[PDB]
C-alpha cells in the first residue's frame, strides 16, 4: 500500500541516515513523535533514538510505544536520557579501571577504538543525523561521545510536524558533504 | 584593534545582558574561501590565521576573556603532505613569532595553552609549543586555547587513561570515577565549559570538537567562511546565546541538581548495603548512616584531591 | 465565675505571651487536706471536686480550652471499699447532675470525654459516663478529659492492642506501626499533647499519667493540696510554661525533625534493599527509587487511614 | 579507704535508689557527669542511666567511659537517648504485631505485664529516682514507659556538682513517700 510510497521516498534520497536521533528540547506530545519514528522506519532508517533533557520519554516509555504501535496501523527504537551520555561514559571508565585494578588490562591499553567497544552503543552505529525540535540551540547532553560527526538539523517544533517537513529535513542531510577531515 | 562606532554601540547594548565567559570556535572553510578568491590553499590558511587574530581582539574588546579554537584535528593528518606540511610550517611560523613578540604577552597577560595529542606533531613544533605554553603560564589577563592534533574522543579516552593510571598507582579507587573527576582530567580542565560553540561555513556538525565540554553549550552554525568572519558574525553568535541563556542556564542548572541528587541516591544505597552486611540497622539516633556518609565522601574527596595533585605534577613538562 | 481585678490584670499580661492550649492536672492531696480541716475523707474528695469545677472556670477565662484531669487511677481500686465506693458514688452523683444540667452543656459547647479502662467501673457508672460522653459529642467550644480507671501503661498497651487488632484483620502491616500511629490509638488521640502537666501536693512523681503524651510537656509540681488550689497556683504554672516555652518548642520541634529524618533514613534503606534484591540498581534517571519511595509512603498512608477509619467506627459505643 | 565512707553514706539513707537516671537538659561536661555516676556506684546504686535529648552522650559514648574509669582512680551504666523511649515502645509493638500475624500470639494476649517483658529494659528495674539537671522542666523523652512512679528531683546544673549537692538529692528521695495508689 502506502508503504511502497515511503520506501521509494527514502530510496530516492542521495543518502539516508542509518541511525537517526530525535532531540526534543520543548509537555511533549507523544502522538507527534510516535509518528516521526514510524516515518523513519517506513523510509528505511534502521535505528531511531528519541531523547529529552528532562527524561520524560524514558519515564513514560511504554506510553510512547503504545502510540507507536497505534500509528503503525497507518502502516530498533531506543528512548534515551542524559544517563545515556556522560553517565554512560563514566560507567565504562569504572568498568575499565577495575580491569586495570585486576591487573588484567593496562591503563595504556584503552584507546579510542576500545573505549567505543565499551559503551552501551556497542550494539549500534553512531547517529548519522539528529533532528532537534524546539527553541534550544544545544544538544542538551545527547550522546556526546557519539555525535562527533552527526549532522544536526533543527526544526522549530514537533508540535504538528508534517511528512513534508520531516522529509525536507532528510533532503538536507542527503545533500550534506561529510569530508571526514580530508 | 578597537571597535568602531556601531560595534562599540552594539557591544554596549549586549554587555547589558548575560555575556559569555568562554567562546569556542571551529575555524572552518579556509580552503573553500581560497577557491573563491582564487588564491592557493596556503594563502587561505594564512588568511584564516589573520582572522583568528582579529576575532580575538573582538572578544577581548567584548570582555570574553577565554577562547578555545580548533586549529588542527588528528583527522587532518590524512590530508596531502603538501597541505599538512603547509599547515605545520604555518604553526612553526606563528609559534615562533610569539616568542619574538614575548614581553608583549607579559604586558597583556595572555595565557596560551595548546591542547591535544601533541606527541604526533613534529619534534620541533612540539618544542615551540612547549616553550610558548611554559613562557605564558602564570598569566591571567586572558586565555587562548589552541587545539592542535586534537579530537574530543582522543581527549576523552586520554582522560580515562589518566584515571586508570590513578587506579593503577593506588591514587584512586574505581568507585571514585565520577563526571567531575573526568572533567578535571581533560586537556581543557583548566578552562570552564564554553558558553558558545561556533562553527563556520555551512556545516552543521561538530567534527569531534569538545563533545564532552559543549553538551550544554549553545551551538551556532554560521554559513560565513572562516577567513571572512566579521565582528557581526561574532555579534550574532552572542545574540543567539543571550536568547538561549535563560533556557540553557536552567537546563544546565537542573542537570547538575539531578546528578548530585542521584549521586547521593546512589551513595546512600551502598552505605545501606554496608550497614545491612554489617547488620547495624539502617537509621538510628546514633546517626551511624549519617556519620558513615560523611566518611565516604570525605575519604573520596581526599583521594581525588591527591589524585589531581599528582596529575598536575606529572603534567609538568619542563623538557617536553 | 469571672476573674477579679488582679486576676483579670495578670491574665491580660500573660495572654500577651504563648499560652498553653491544653493543661493536664493530677488532682492530688484530697485526703491530706481532709486531715488538715478535720473533715471525713469523703468531704475532702467532695471539696476536691468543687475545685476541679472552679479551676475549669479559670482556664475557660484564660482561653485554655482543653483540660485533662486524673480523676481515678486503676491503682486506686486497691483502697478501702469504703473510700472506693465513696468515690464511685461521687462520680455517679456528678455524672448524674451533668444530665440534669444538660442544654447548659449545649449552650457552652462543652465536650466531655472519659478516658480509661472503663469496663472496670460499675455497670451503672459506665452507663452514666456513656450517656454523658455521647450527649456531648459534636460540641467544640471547650473540652474536658476525665481519666477514670486510667493508667498510662494500660492506655499504651491498649493502644498497641488496637494496632495488633488491625494487624490481625488485614487493616495494617506490622511495618506500618509508627509513633504517630500509636498516637492515634491512645484514649487521648482526639486531644493534643498537654503543654503543661500539673501535680499538686509535694509529690514529684507522675503516678502513671500521660507518660506518653507528656514526654515534652512542661512539668509543674506545686506543694498546694488540690482542694486548696487557687488561681495563682494555675497562674504560676502557666508562668513556668512561658519561661520554658522557647526551650521546649525547639526541643519538641527538633525531636520531630529527627524522627522524620530517621523515618526517611530507615525508609530509603528498605527501598535500597528491595532494588538490590531485584537487582535494579540504586539510583537512576528513571528515578525508580524516587518513584518507589512515593509508592511506599502512599500505600502506607492509605492502609493507616483505613485502619483509623475502622477504629473510630469500632469506637462507636452507642450501647456501651 | 574512702570507699567505706561512701558505703556508709548510702547505707545510712532510709531508702536508696536501685536504678537512678541522670537527665541532662543543658555542651555537657563529661568530667562532671562521669563523677556523678561513680558516686552512685560508691553509695550503692546498682544501675545508672544517663540521658540527653540531643543524643550527645550516646554518640560520644566511649569518651564518657574513659572519664568514668579515670575518676574511678578516686575509688551497669547505660547511656540513653530519645530512641530508648517512644521508639523502643514502637519497636516492641512491631515485634508483637508480627507474632499476632504469625497466628502465634493473639492481639488480646498483650497486657501491661507482657508489654513490660517486651521492652529493652527487660533486663533492668524501672528507674526509682531521676536527677534532672538544667533549666528545662520536662523529661524531654526520658523512658516514658518506665518513669510511671519515678521520683523526679531537679538540680539547676551539673556544671560543678558537689558531693554534698548530689547527696542532698538522695536525702530527698529517701524521705519521699511512695503510696502506690493506696
Ligand atoms: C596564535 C596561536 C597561539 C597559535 C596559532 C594557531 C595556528 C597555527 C593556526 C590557526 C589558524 C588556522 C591555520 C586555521 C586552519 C585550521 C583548519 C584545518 C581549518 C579547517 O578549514 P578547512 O577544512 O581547511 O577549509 P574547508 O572546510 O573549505 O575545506
Ligand atoms: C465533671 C466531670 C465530667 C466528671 C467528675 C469527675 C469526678 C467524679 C471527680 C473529680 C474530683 C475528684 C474526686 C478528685 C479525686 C481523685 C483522686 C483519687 C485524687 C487523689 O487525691 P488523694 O490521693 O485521694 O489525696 P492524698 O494524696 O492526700 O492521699
Ligand atoms: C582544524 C579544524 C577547524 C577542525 C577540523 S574542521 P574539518 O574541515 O575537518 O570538518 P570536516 O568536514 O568534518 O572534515
Ligand atoms: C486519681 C488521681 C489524682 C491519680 C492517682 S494520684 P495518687 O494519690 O494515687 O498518687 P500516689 O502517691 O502514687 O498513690
Ligand atoms: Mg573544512
Ligand atoms: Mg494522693
Amino acid at each position: 500500500h502506502h508503504r511502497m510510497r515511503w520506501r521509494a521516498d527514502g530510496r530516492s534520497l542521495e543518502k539516508l541516515p542509518v541511525h537517526m536521533g530525535l532531540v526534543i528540547t520543548e509537555e511533549p506530545s507523544f502522538s507527534d513523535i510516535a509518528s516521526l519514528v514510524v516515518w523513519c522506519m517506513a523510509v528505511g532508517i534502521s535505528y531511531i533514538s528519541v531523547y529529552d533533557h528532562q527524561g520524560i520519554f524514558k519515564r513514560n516509555n511504554s506510553r510512547l510505544m503504545d502510540e507507536i504501535l497505534k500509528q503503525q496501523q497507518e502502516l530498533a527504537v531506543k528512548v534515551l536520557s542524559p544517563e545515556d551520555g556522560k553517565a554512560d561514559i563514566v560507567r565504562a571508565a569504572q568498568d575499565f579501571c577495575q580491569l586495570v585494578a585486576q591487573k588484567q588490562k593496562r591503563p595504556t591499553d584503552l584507546d579510542v577504538d576500545t573505549l567505543a567497544s565499551l559503551l552501551s552503543s556497542n550494539g549500534c552505529p553512531d547517529p548519522d543525523l539528529v533532528l532537534k525540535f524546539g527553541p534550544v540551540d544545544s544538544t542538551l547532553g545527547f550522546l556526546p561521545w557519539h555525535i562527533r560527526l552527526t549532522e544536526i538539523v533543527s526544526l522549530p517544533s514537533h508540535l504538528n510536524i508534517s511528512y513534508e517537513d520531516f522529509f525536507s529535513a532528510l533532503r538536507q542531510y542527503a545533500a550534506c558533504e561529510q569530508r571526514l577531515g580530508k | 584593534g578597537e571597535l568602531s562606532l556601531w560595534e562599540r554601540f552594539c557591544a554596549n547594548i549586549i554587555k547589558a545582558g548575560p555575556m559569555p565567559k568562554h567562546i569556542a570556535f571551529i575555524m572552518d572553510g579556509n580552503r573553500r574561501y581560497a577557491k573563491k578568491c582564487q588564491v592557493e590553499r596556503q594563502e587561505g590558511h594564512s588568511q584564516g590565521f589573520n582572522k583568528l587574530a582579529e576575532t580575538l581582539r573582538w572578544c577581548l574588546n567584548l570582555g570574553i576573556l577565554e577562547v578555545t579554537v580548533y586549529a588542527f584535528s588528528i583527522e587532518n593528518f590524512k590530508r596531502s603532505k603538501s597541505e599538512v606540511d603547509g599547515l605545520m610550517d604555518l604553526a612553526r611560523q606563528k609559534f615562533s613569532r610569539l616568542m619574538e613578540e614575548k614581553e608583549k604577552l607579559q604586558k597583556h597577560g595572555v595565557c596560551i595553552r595548546v591542547l591535544g595529542d601533541l606527541h604526533l606533531l613534529p619534534l620541533d613544533l612540539q618544542e615551540l609549543i612547549a616553550q610558548a605554553v611554559q613562557a605564558t603560564k602564570n598569566y591571567n589577563k586572558c586565555f587562548l586555547n589552541v587545539c592542535f592534533a586534537y579530537t574530543s574522543r582522543h581527549e576523552i579516552s586520554n582522560a580515562v587513561r589518566e584515571m586508570a593510571w590513578g587506579v593503577e598507582q593506588g591514587l584512586l579507587d574505581p568507585s571514585d570515577i565520577s563526571e567531575s573527576l573526568l572533567d578535571k582530567c581533560l586537556y581543557t580542565n583548566r578552562s570552564p565549559h564554553p558558553d558558545i560553540l561556533i562553527r563556520t561555513s555551512g556545516e552543521v556538525r561538530l567534527s569531534d570538537f569538545l563533545l564532552w565540554q559543549t553538551s550544554h553549550s549553545c551551538l551556532v552554525f554560521q554559513p560565513v567562511l572562516w577567513p571572512e568572519y566579521t565582528f557581526w558574525n561574532l555579534f550574532e553568535a552572542i545574540l543567539q546565546f543571550q536568547m538561549n541563556h535563560s533556557v540553557l542556564q536552567k537546563a544546565r542548572d537542573m542537570y547538575a541538581e539531578e546528578r548530585k541528587r542521584q549521586q547521593l541516591e546512589r551513595d546512600q544505597a551502598t552505605v545501606t548495603e554496608q550497614l545491612l552486611r554489617e547488620g547495624l540497622q539502617a537509621s538510628g539516633d546514633a546517626q551511624l548512616r549519617r556519620t558513615r556518609l560523611h566518611k565516604l565522601s570525605a575519604r573520596r574527596e581526599e583521594r581525588v584531591q591527591g589524585f589531581l595533585q599528582a596529575l598536575e605534577l606529572k603534567r609538568a613538562d619542563w623538557l617536553a
